[PDB]
């Protein structure tokens, strides 16, 4: 055990200027004499700038720093499912060590141009608004952006809970393993989230990487890359993963702290010059591999908190430029009763219909066109009774489809029931009903179709489309329940 | 232990050179040859066996070469039931002229946050007796609350009303931490706690410990006094299993204190002029204010919002550390409605139908929705005027104004500001009254009948009196 | 009198919307100028604070 | 921007407030006398 | 001196914006790093350690008092600027003077909707 | 000459040469690496040290690691063997089809053509697209800002421009994906393979792809535009062609320059941009011009930050744009393809002294009739209906079927000459076709096809 | 050279906004404190020392002249920016070219209500 | 271009022409042709008399072609002439300064080179103290009166500069 070492020249704010270590590599993991870890970020002619994976009160001037000879890596594998880990993969839920066999570097490069195939398979969230108007595909990077307390973590948690129907089935092609990286959150918030995922039985296929608010800035910086490596394990082995960075604003803040303390040249909002490089090299790793590479995929759902809805800030601009679309949430829509508070006018999915089943495509094209016309003429509400019959019909259909998109928390819907509900909506079978009942109807009708009409739902789920027999049967079911509805 | 010498004094920052035995970071050093006790907290090792430190008191009269002694530990404050009814400063000295604080154990003000396996998920509503809080953003037992507001919107009055109600209804050793606030308010609170029996200068059954570092303190004292109060509350939580209340006013000052030394510690400023270490400092402080499996800490923190921004890095960073934020608005205080709680900006993580019941949740959502609709209609009202509104919309505006007034409430501590008597509305009464206003059960009564009343029966009685007068 | 107020009102609201759009364009120009100036001022503050070390 | 006109203050928000108060003091008068 | 000898004093700082400017010059020339608007990091401390010395003593200390009336000049009514927010968060209430009220004939141009007195009717004769 | 790494800070590397310092902008090969790591020299720091920006990741670099001076700037293979391939900023093939076997290499840093090599007269680059050629033509050697992003057929327009320039003028095209998303880069590669522009089997490819992805350090994304420009410069100077150069996005070029300048420790200018913003843009854009041998015409996708045209990046780009092509979604919803907004697309050469009095008069008449039609749509007399009818016909006639779409729609691809475009719109304006139905002008080539379609 | 040898020269600077940008680049690369819009402090002197050399000499010095036509490009027609107001404070009047008049076909798009010539009116011919 | 010079020349025409005492005009960082105009206009109006000692106006000039040091000290030169006419003769002096802002501006241009940390808007940290040191000399005493008309440039029409 003969190791190459150096002396701590100085220590402060979690940065150790270290003498010696002549052969340390850039981004190499070193170990301090107190047992703490560090990463060599600055290789300078006379010193090395080490960022400390912990509390700097244990490091003193003169302490011995050993090399490890390895870039930072994390354990990967299926042994991590159901575990809560830190940024370095150490178990923090007290359930014993992670019995993993494989380790993967956190800073590997993304797949190139050729190993990819187009994003074509749907990633079902269970939220009607997302699955119909902002469809997400496997291999996509869809941003969840919004102000504080607007319902972003709820969208991520619904997407995680929804994959239980696929992970309990036998179709191995449709199974999605979830990963929830929590950066800069309270430990009690993460405990509430873990309890919510356990109650929904969603932990057995979920990893929770936890770099919380009291963890050092390097750990919050590194947690998204650790989670991304844990998901790349599945993406490389023919399986499909989903990863939620909650959120990337806090990782940017941690990286800015590390950079400013390392005396790196600050830029706009004091962020370093390579914060775009940071988020882009994190997000380009979510890919869809072709069959020659196993056909696996990794879907990224980064989260961004905007201040007062300012999407022209630095980090929102960067991550909006990087991703393949955005799900925008509004607090005004939240308090109007529209929940999930998705802004359909601003939300976008540049993958689009290529990430939808044919049935959802059928009903969702119509729903999108109708909601667009409604948004065009929606200012004329408060005067609707004094325009054409066409304008009043646009307003009526628009509010019906709007109430059709509201959804409860922690209750993701299967794609067949979403299609049935949107069918009842965009076919006109809710125009005679008044708005204050739509939601109620949407519930009762649902129960009906779940109880006595498993054949139609199963046939839609198996076909992926609404064939003419399916169309007619849906027609009769809807009209019968509507005629017999209170 | 080890002895060094002052080699530089710039503002509240002091450099000390140790020949033997460099002290770890966060140690407390005592300056030798001073009338009062001056403590320097180590912040950086500068190399060449020199440490940079932050002064806990004034640096005037310091001389280069003056002797500095290492204590071997961080600032250690006395902890125990003897601190109840006493006032201590950042370094644990008694500042109430009542003599020393003879505890049997001392605790360092720097400690590690509780682990993840020590967290408790129990969420139980804490009824405060305030209408808007309990209705729209109710507080939970063992949760972190936070009260946001600009200068003069009512953070102190609301935190004092919470003290009054809860702490006098509580049996668990409250702890108040004045962090960079007015000394006048500290004296006021001390005496209104003595006269309330919560602090007993004899027969020591006091149930509140006070920790104070005010605006006239250096940046170091204002940055560490929150940790001192936190450590008192932490002893009460861990080593006694009690359920502690932790009032902090104001926590923004903590953050601000860091800024006032940041550049002097040799750090490039971040955005809006804040220390590069803002989020992590706030994290390592706030992650210790938490309920564990060993005890419970309900914490109410007044959070100053500079210039009514709410996007400034300090409040925006604080938002993610709280369970039930109460945001006070100047646009609401200028209407005359108190407390100035913004109903469309306050939040609670227990505003969940599976927790507060479907009736509570439905009433809260209906109130918020009618207020948002009133907001949307006020533009039409500005353009068209009121007489050209639909009748459903005139009804919406009437019920919305009535709900606005009914969210107001007279406080027991504001009896001088209003002349009114204090009212403590129970939870079921709040839900019932707001349900009845939303249902239309009081369309015939005026809107000034709901201004500064308690339960809805008081609104009815006030309307009857207002009519009998004219 | 109707057909005289229903056309005068139409014209009045047209002119009101025109003036509102003009003011919106002017205010958007001012807003863009002000936000660019704010970004530059914050940058200069950070750079001046960093150059003093 | 639902209450944008009266949150900005200014003539259009101060006239809205005055109009609201006029209408509802009228209604509170014609509601109290009918009690 | 008067406050600690049973007497009552009143002090007016006209004004504290110019003291903050003088302190900013003095600090920038000592090569201390600049903060917001080049003001030093501890300008809040600069004004708070001053305005906290205005106090009301109890009868064991003579009962004297010192009342402080700081003055702050804002630029184009921007009470959201650094120094005005500092001194607004320090004091016990503000008297807001506006130009629109000054020219409308309201003299002294006190904006009552914005003027606050955190002491209130406790500092007032009963008749008034 | 061989030096050694003395400092590694992010994507900045200080390399010390004991002898023979490399000039600024030279390429240095870091030795002992699994993959090729190139460093571009940016400063001479003194004491035989140079500061360099890295063209790839710098993880695992060791102080004292050997570095080899190449004696030239980044050199890329130029020639016809680059057509149909994908290369990165350092000229490496990234399509997994083997080495790019050319006979000549060219440095990506070259000077703009001298003042005596400039073409003293402006002329039109005929694209065969009716709305472009008529209302906002492309100057041969100019810069064209392509506005409008997703869902308006920008890729179909790019491929149609490539194909039309290859067929009509006989010139090839380069596509520089600056800051390219890897997903959309793969999508575009395969869209070009399907539409026949790229051919993986024979040597009849029409475009050379140069990709610098979003996950590459700022230096790579800053120099990828110069790499594509060097390929195009070969095709112009050595083959004597009329090259097309597509740059997507140009705002990402500006952003990469800004990040590189911030990493080198330069004081940011206004709104956070590099102090050398205008000269960066200038030394890039001045190479896209008409020489006495050929020309390079550049279509550059424009992104406007915060939708503020006075932002330093758009305002610096707009100083060089000779034309503007706005793809609008409102026009695409009307089924009109290409979705070129006919009233928002502008051109600096739309001037009777350059395009001719007849072309200019026809274009101004078309623009006036479209403005009149929208003013009439505002409210909805004797001839207002005539202008409505003629403007509907003009709208329908601006649409056109593209060759690169034949495998989707089935229709044939029309490359309309300029004279035919002028004549057709002249005749429609002069009332020669008020008897044909308005649906007879939809998706046709010349006006003869419109009358033959109305015969049905 | 012509102004001092009895002859008359005209000189066009097309344009001075780009010279100001180039000078701002040179200043920021020299690490000089940026001011408004990151321009150096002496960006006014830059243009003032240049445009002061355009003069009319009396007959004791030859009688030659040098007329200057500095061009300035505004952004969105904002002539209250930094460099536009500098050059307006330097020169003897301006010719405002408007975009609204250019798009409407009025060419030259001179805004005759805002374009002024302070010292040229005494030089107009009698018939004009 | 809003009318500072037209107004200061109208004040010279209205007040300084019929004035009893002396008058000093200091051109600080302004147009040289404006100085030529003012000189020849004061000659052709008889206020400056090139043939005897009947002149009533002194003229100091450091204009916008001068380096920043001259533009920083020329206001002080004009102040000195006016101070002599006030203290040492008890006269009532008129002091016209145009432009006084340039004084401040010139300081900025040297504050960078003197090695001082910049203040807000890139201004010298000594802006207020320099301005006060200059402006307190421009005053009326009980030994003589000085009426001072100063034109103040407002950069980019920003009145909070
Ligand atoms: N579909 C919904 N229906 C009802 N309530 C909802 C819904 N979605 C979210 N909420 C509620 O809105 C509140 C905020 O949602 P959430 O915390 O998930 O968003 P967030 O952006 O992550 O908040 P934070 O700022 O703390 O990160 C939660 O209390 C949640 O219960
Ligand atoms: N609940 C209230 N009832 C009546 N007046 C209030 C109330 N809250 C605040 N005020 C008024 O607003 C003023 C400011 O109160 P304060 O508690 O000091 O706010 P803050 O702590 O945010 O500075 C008080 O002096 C009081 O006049
Ligand atoms: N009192 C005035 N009457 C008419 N025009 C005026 C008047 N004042 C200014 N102007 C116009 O504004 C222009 C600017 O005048 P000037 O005083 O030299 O500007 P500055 O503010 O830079 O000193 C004048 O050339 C003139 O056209
Ligand atoms: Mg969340
Ligand atoms: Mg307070
Ligand atoms: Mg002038």
């Amino acid at each position: 055990d003969l190791e190459e070492t150096g002396r701590v020249l100085s220590i402060g704010d979690g940065i150790a200027r270290v003498h010696g270590l002549r052969n340390v590599q850039a981004e190499e993991m070193v170990e301090f004499s107190s047992g703490l870890k560090g990463m060599s970020l600055n290789l300078e002619p006379d010193n090395v700038g080490v960022v400390v994976f912990g509390n700097d009160k244990l490091i003193k001037e003169g302490d011995i720093v050993k090399r490890t000879g390895a870039i930072v890596d994390v354990p990967v594998g299926e042994e991590l499912l159901g575990r809560v880990v830190d940024a370095l993969g150490n178990a923090i839920d007290g359930k014993g060590p992670i019995g993993s066999k494989t380790r993967r570097r956190v800073g590997l490069k993304a797949p190139g141009i050729i190993p990819r195939i187009s994003v074509r398979e749907p990633m079902q969230t269970g939220i009607k608004a997302v699955d119909s108007l902002v469809p997400i595909g496997r291999g996509q990077r869809e941003l969840i952006i919004g102000d504080r307390q607007t319902g972003k973590t709820s969208i991520a948690i619904d997407t995680i809970i929804n994959q239980k129907r696929f992970n309990d089935g036998s179709d191995e092609k449709k199974k999605l393993y979830c990963i929830y990286v929590a950066i800069g959150q309270k430990r009690s918030t993460v405990a509430q989230l873990v309890k919510r995922l356990t109650d929904a039985d969603a932990m057995k296929y979920t990893i929770v990487v936890s770099a919380t608010a009291s963890d050092a800035a390097p750990l919050q910086y590194l947690a998204p890359y650790s989670g991304c490596s844990m998901g790349e394990y599945f993406r490389d082995n023919g399986k499909h993963a989903l990863i939620i960075y909650d959120d990337l604003s806090k990782q940017a803040v941690a990286y800015r702290q590390m950079s400013l303390l390392l005396r790196r040249p600050p830029g706009r909002e004091a962020y370093p010059g390579d914060v775009f490089y940071l988020h882009s090299r994190l997000l380009e790793r979510a890919a869809k591999m072709n069959d020659a590479f196993g056909g696996g995929s990794l879907t990224a759902l980064p989260v961004i908190e905007t201040q007062a809805g300012d999407v022209s800030a630095y980090i929102p601009t960067n991550v909006i430029s990087i991703t393949d679309g955005q799900i925008f949430l509004e607090t005004e829509l939240f308090y109007k009763g529209i929940r999930p508070a998705i802004n359909v006018g601003l939300s976008v999915s540049r993958v689009g219909s290529a990430a939808q089943t044919r049935a959802m495509k059928q009903v969702a094209g119509t729903m999108k066109l109708e909601l667009a016309q409604y948004r065009e003429v929606a200012a004329f509400a408060q005067f609707g009774s004094d325009l054409d019959a066409a304008t009043q019909q646009l307003l009526s259909r628009g509010v019906r489809l709007t109430e059709l998109l509201k959804q409860g928390q922690y209750s993701p819907m299967a794609i067949e029931e979403q299609v049935a509900v949107i069918y009842a909506g965009v076919r006109g079978y809710l125009d005679k009903l008044e708005p204050s009942k739509i939601t109620k109807f949407e519930n009762a009708f649902l129960s009906h179709v779940v109880s006595q009409h498993q054949a139609l739902l199963g046939t839609i789920r198996a076909d992926g489309k609404i064939s003419e027999q399916s169309d007619a049967k849906l027609k009769e079911i809807v009209t019968n329940f509507l005629a017999g509805f209170e | 232990a080890a002895t060094g010498r002052i080699v530089a004094v710039i503002g509240a920052v002091v450099d000390v050179q140790f020949d033997e035995g460099l002290p770890p970071i966060l140690n407390a050093l005592e300056v030798q040859g001073r009338e009062t006790r001056l403590v320097l907290e180590v912040a950086q090792h500068l190399g060449e066996s020199t440490v940079r430190t932050i002064a806990m008191d004034g640096t005037e009269g310091l001389v280069r070469g003056q002797k500095v002694l290492d204590s071997g530990a961080p600032i250690k404050i006395p902890v125990g039931p003897e601190t109840l009814g006493r006032i201590m400063n950042v370094i644990g000295e008694p500042i109430d002229e009542r003599g020393p604080i003879k505890t049997k154990q001392f605790a360092p003000i720097h400690a590690e946050a509780p682990e993840f396996m020590e967290m408790s998920v129990e969420q139980e509503i804490l009824v405060t007796g305030i209408k808007v809080v309990d209705l729209l953003a109710p507080y939970a037992k063992g949760g972190k609350i936070g009260l946001f507001g600009g200068a003069g919107v009512g953070k102190t009055v609301l935190i004092m009303e919470l003290i009054n109600n809860v702490a006098k209804a509580h049996g668990g050793y409250s702890v108040f931490a004045g962090v960079g606030e007015r000394t006048r308010e500290g004296n006021d609170l001390y005496h209104e706690m003595i006269e309330s029996g919560v602090i007993n200068l004899k027969d020591a059954t006091s149930k509140v410990a006070l920790v104070y570092g005010q605006m006239n303190e250096p940046p170091g004292a204002r940055a560490r006094v929150a940790l001192t109060g936190l450590t008192v509350a932490e002893y009460f939580r861990d080593q006694e299993g009690q359920d502690v209340l932790l009032f902090i006013d104001n926590i923004f000052r903590f953050t601000q204190a860091g800024s006032e030394v940041s550049a002097l510690l040799g750090r490039i400023p971040s955005a809006v002029g804040y220390q590069p270490t803002l989020a992590t400092d706030m994290g390592t402080m706030q992650e210790r204010i938490t309920t564990t499996k060993k005890g419970s800490i309900t914490s109410v923190q007044a959070i100053y919002v500079p210039a009514d921004d709410l996007t400034d890095p300090a409040p925006a960073t604080t938002f993610a550390h709280l369970d039930a934020t109460t945001v006070l608005s100047r646009a609401i205080a200028e209407l005359g409605i108190y407390p100035a709680v913004d109903p469309l900006d306050s939040t609670s993580r227990i505003m969940d139908p599976n927790i507060v019941g479907s009736e509570h949740y439905d009433v809260a959502r209906g109130v918020q929705k009618i207020l948002q609709d009133y907001k949307s209609l006020q533009d039409i009202i500005a353009i068209l005027g009121m007489d050209e509104l639909s009748e459903e919309d005139k009804l919406t505006v009437s019920r919305a104004r009535k709900i606005q007034r009914f969210l107001s409430q007279p406080f027991q501590v504001a009896e001088v500001f209003t002349g009114h008597m204090g009212k403590l509305v129970p939870l079921k009464e709040t839900i019932k009254g707001f349900q009845q206003i939303l249902a239309g059960e009081y369309d015939h009564l005026p809107e000034q009948a709901f201004y500064m009343v308690g339960p809805i029966e008081e609104a009815v009685a006030k309307a009857d009196k207002l009519a009998e007068e004219h | 009198s109707t057909t005289s107020e229903q056309s005068a009102r139409m014209t009045a609201m047209d002119n009101a919307s025109k003036n509102a759009s003009e003011m919106i364009d002017k205010l958007t120009l001012t807003f863009n100028r002000t936000r660019q100036a704010v970004i530059t001022k914050e940058l200069i503050e950070i750079i001046s604070g960093a150059a003093a070390l | 921007g639902a209450g944008s006109i009266r949150e900005a203050g200014g003539a259009f928000g101060k006239r809205e407030q005055a109009e609201e108060e006029r209408y509802f003091r009228a209604q509170s008068r014609e509601q109290l006398a009918a009690l």
